[PDB]
């Protein structure tokens, strides 16, 4: 018999191209083309999918990126008229961070992996260099999720130190004052940004790094393709490495490997048993096609067609793996490869790779930051609340022994009350732990500036189902917050508190 | 006025609903609830957005109550779709089996007649928690929203101070006979007495075949399955033992006509909300043609104002994926004649129950004390 | 006899029977889900060989 492939595109070019490719393939049952150009809403677009299925409705409709930088509009009202009768749908070039959807695609296979395969190539480069702290920070919500959460999975692994984390930071696509996270990051001991953001908000993000300037010769710089525009150079500073996949823009190379992977499902779909056409119809057709889910199990399991895209392979997601990533980098502005990735292979091209800053050398891990900041609370035994002098200072008092009382002094919200909470005047306070602070920094030579907390709060695990997550709010709240360094107030132990931090040996019982 | 629409496909409930304005109810003077009470036969997708395209343009319409008999998520798909192309909010009240909670995107929020995935793990461990039975496992495929649920139920647990033992999760998929094999040792390692599962009626009879296969019958292993997946067709196969129980929609105690009055009197009174705080009522330009149209989309959104209202005197509001914030669900358990009862109903988030004991299938023993 | 293996629970299992049978009642076990991992037998060898 003949399967009339229903096809639509974008330019006629293509889809002049595409009828070429389909002859050239028709060597190799026999096969047809039925092709339809694309609609400028989403009404017209489907009420012309479903004149084109009354036609045939025996085909993998397959779709490519419009012109528009939306490429979404366009491809998912042929995806949901497909999947209304468990019909499946071919992508070649879209963003695939929102398409990898099962529940929402019925069946998609896309040709070019979503950012996934971008945060895999980091961690990928990111063992090899052995940094083992990175600063992550993503602005776009689903994307951006997405890609952490693969981040995460990715580094869930591994059951030397090894790179686990520094700090996860969330934002917005059109904010403009991402200088708050900055100061946050920068205030951090690794000097490893990797930011998944948009094309205005890299922008952003570059000004306001120039306005830092977090390039001093130890900023290592990793970013996607979403972000190597144009309107982000005018921006970005030189030596950040960006990332670019194979075959980007190859639109006829993505259409003749489609149709070749679609003419391999096609000959592995025909040779089995019961093969269920699906109807010549659109309206009516309120049933499921049994060569839907089939089709979709054999084209999965190891159907791999030879086209443009090497040895193509897809993962258990609907999404072609093993593909090649060109290492580029703003070597002065120039988008020169400085490797190619493939699969598992880290391929360097043996080029002089120059690091942002003028550094020629390899900038190694975080810089041990020599300065803490401890947090305390109010406690009569351990710690002193006494108000300074007029100058500043304290009275330095004595013992029985006659020994000065080496007192320290903390800002702290304590001298103020809850009624009125307000930047107090440092206090000068000392007792136990402050002289056991003291033996420590003797010991270990520390750059101190100590400080009580807001609310005292010993430590709490407050839940509530406004946001469905537990928080710790107060000193370890303040620990795990990322302001304080060290608890050095008398804390006591127990399994609670030891689940997010661990302790050390007591010094009391 | 208002132009709201009841469509209806499939079955036929030609009902009173006219009585909406012999209700009086509306303090301002500016919406009239021109309803148009539109059926149809057929249920395919191109006559359905043209339909739907025409009786926008026909009358200046704002909110369509939605009516059907299949069941399928194209209907939700198809939903989302026309609010984020047209952008007109619609509405499911109870649309057949449209009263499914489904995901969906940054469009027009369209409620529906259901509750979260969450608040059917939260009652069933209430129920749980009724009987006293705090051990159970969870045991699911590569379905989705499964990972979604098991948070929940996790965090559920982790908010209590009651020995709650998850004994093992399973994340499964229905691929090949080797799969098979690992999911019956894993069954068999599982020695829970309550078991939890989500995925369609097909793979949820071809699990219970494998589990009445392996050794688990309705004897002493009772399981709990979310309508969502499972459904109340009224024909329960015979994988399913006589020890199910779920929680479903108030569709036998919350009539559809009872449902379609309370989505015209949310839609009428989110309605006249916008357009007296607002003041400017947006033109509805229905194109269905025209993209040179979408300018229009600059106004607020009106689902904002939409899920933040009340009516009948009764908390009718709306989540942000578009759920019910409102109790009174029907907690269903079918008996031994393969036929569905409503013993318990959740509702105002309590668990009514009868018998004071879950009626189990000699050594029963009684006792007095003092 | 598969429920009451699913409700044996025990480690060690004695049995007593032809080898084709002990064959049958092998390849339910390890159906039902019963292997070499936790679960040891004790099969005299006049019945085995």
């Amino acid at each position: 018999k003949i399967v009339n492939i229903g096809a639509v595109l974008s330019t006629r070019k293509h889809e002049q191209m595409f009828r070429e490719a389909v002859n050239q393939a028709n060597k190799r049952i026999q096969l047809q083309a039925t092709s339809v150009t694309h609609k400028p809403n989403a009404i017209q677009m489907a009420l012309s999918v479903c004149e084109d299925l009354i036609s045939s409705q025996v085909y993998a409709i397959l779709v490519s990126h419009p012109p528009t930088p939306n490429d979404h509009f366009t491809p998912t009202p042929v995806s949901y008229t497909a999947g209304f009768y468990r019909i499946p749908v071919l992508g070649l070039t879209t963003r695939m961070s929102i398409y990898s959807d099962k529940s929402i695609h019925l069946s998609f296979l896309r040709t070019v992996p979503p950012y996934s395969h971008q945060s895999s190539v980091w961690f990928e480069m990111m063992r090899v260099y052995n940094w083992n702290h990175i600063i992550l920070l993503v602005s776009d919500d689903h994307e951006g999720r997405a890609a952490q959460k693969r981040l995460e999975t990715l580094l869930e692994e591994r059951e030397k130190r090894g790179p686990k984390a520094e700090k996860v930071l969330q934002f917005d696509p059109g904010t403009k004052n991402v200088t708050a996270l900055l100061m946050e990051a920068r205030e951090l001991e690794a000097r490893v940004i990797i930011l998944s953001a948009s094309e205005d908000d890299a922008a952003t993000v570059y000004r306001a790094a120039a306005m830092l300037d977090m390039t001093g010769s130890g900023y290592v710089w990793l970013v996607g393709e979403r972000e190597i525009s144009g309107n982000a150079l005018r921006y970005a500073p030189d030596g950040i490495i960006g990332l670019q996949l194979i075959n980007g823009k190859n639109e006829s190379a993505h259409i003749s490997d489609a149709v070749g992977v679609v003419a391999q499902a096609v000959h592995e779909l025909l040779e089995k048993e019961n093969i269920t056409d699906p109807p010549r119809g659109c309206v009516g057709n309120t049933n499921i096609w049994k060569t839907g889910p089939l089709f979709k199990r054999v084209l999965m399991s190891s159907k791999y067609a030879d086209g443009v895209t090497g040895r193509v392979e897809f993962n258990e997601d609907g999404d072609r793996k093993f593909a090649q990533y060109s290492i580029m980098n703003l070597q002065n502005r120039k988008l020169v490869q400085v490797g190619i990735y493939n699969g598992t292979h880290v391929i360097p091209n043996d080029r002089k790779i120059i690091w942002p800053g003028g550094e020629t050398e390899k900038p190694r891990g975080y810089q041990m930051s020599t300065r803490l900041k401890i947090v305390t609370i109010h406690q009569e035994p351990f710690v002193y609340v006494k108000p300074t002098m007029s100058d500043g200072t304290c009275k330095e008092e004595f013992t029985v022994n006659g020994d000065p009382v080496k007192k320290v002094i903390c800002t702290g919200p304590n001298d103020t009350s809850p009624g009125s909470p307000r930047h107090t005047v440092p206090q000068c306070c000392y007792g136990f732990c402050i002289d056991l602070l003291i033996k420590l920094a003797r010991t270990m030579q520390f750059t101190y500036e100590v400080h009580l907390v807001a609310d005292g709060k010993f430590g709490t695990q407050e839940r509530v189902q406004n946001s469905n997550k537990k928080e710790w709010n107060g000193m370890m709240g303040e620990l795990l917050s990322g302001q304080a360094d060290m608890i050095v107030a008398p804390l006591t132990i127990n399994n609670e508190r030891a689940q997010y931090i661990e302790f050390s040996k007591p010094f009391k019982y | 006025s208002i132009g709201i629409a009841v469509i209806l496909v499939g079955t036929s409930d030609e009902v009173a609903i006219k009585d909406a304005h012999e209700k009086d109810d509306f303090h301002h003077l500016s919406v009239v609830p021109r309803v148009e009470l539109v059926a149809m036969n057929e249920t395919d997708p191109k006559s359905i957005i043209t339909r739907i395209c025409d009786l926008m343009s026909d009358r200046k319409i704002q909110g369509v109550v939605f009516a059907d008999d299949t069941d399928q998520e194209a209907i939700a798909q198809i939903l989302d779709f026309i609010s984020a192309q047209t952008l007109t909010p619609i509405l499911g009240i109870h649309g057949g089996s449209s009263m499914i909670m489904a995901d969906k995107d940054e469009s027009s929020m369209f409620f529906q007649f259901g509750p979260s995935i969450e608040q059917q793990a939260s009652v069933m461990l209430n129920i749980m928690e009724e009987y006293d039975w705090y051990i159970f496992s969870i045991v699911t495929t590569y379905f989705p929203g499964y990972q979604d649920f098991v948070n929940k139920i996790r965090s559920t647990i982790e908010n209590s101070f009651v020995g709650w033992e998850l004994e093992e999760v399973l994340l499964l998929d229905m691929s090949l006979d080797d799969g098979d094999s690992k999911i019956q040792n894993q069954l068999k390692k599982l020695q829970s007495p309550i078991i939890l599962l989500y995925c369609t009626k097909e793979e949820a009879t071809y699990i219970f075949e494998v589990a009445n296969s392996v050794g688990l019958t309705g004897y002493g292993y009772t399981w709990i399955v979310p309508s969502l997946v499972a459904g109340d067709t009224d024909t329960v196969p015979s994988e399913f033992p006589t020890g199910l129980i779920s929680v479903s929609y108030d569709e036998w105690d919350y009539g559809l006509p009872a449902r379609v009055r309370d989505g015209i009197a949310i839609i009428t009174t989110a309605a006249s909300d916008m357009l007296s705080e607002h003041s400017f009522i947006p033109e509805p330009k229905s194109s269905c043609y025209n993209t040179h149209e979408k300018r229009i989309y600059q106004s607020n959104m009106l689902n904002r104002y939409l899920i933040n209202v009340t009516f009948e005197g009764r908390d009718l509001s709306f989540s942000e994926d578009g759920y019910q914030m409102h109790p009174k669900l029907v907690i269903i358990l079918l008996n031994k004649e393969r036929k569905w009862e409503r013993v318990g109903k959740w509702k105002d988030k309590s668990l009514q129950m009868k018998y004071y004991v879950w009626p189990r299938m000699d050594d029963h023993l009684s006792i007095v004390t003092l």
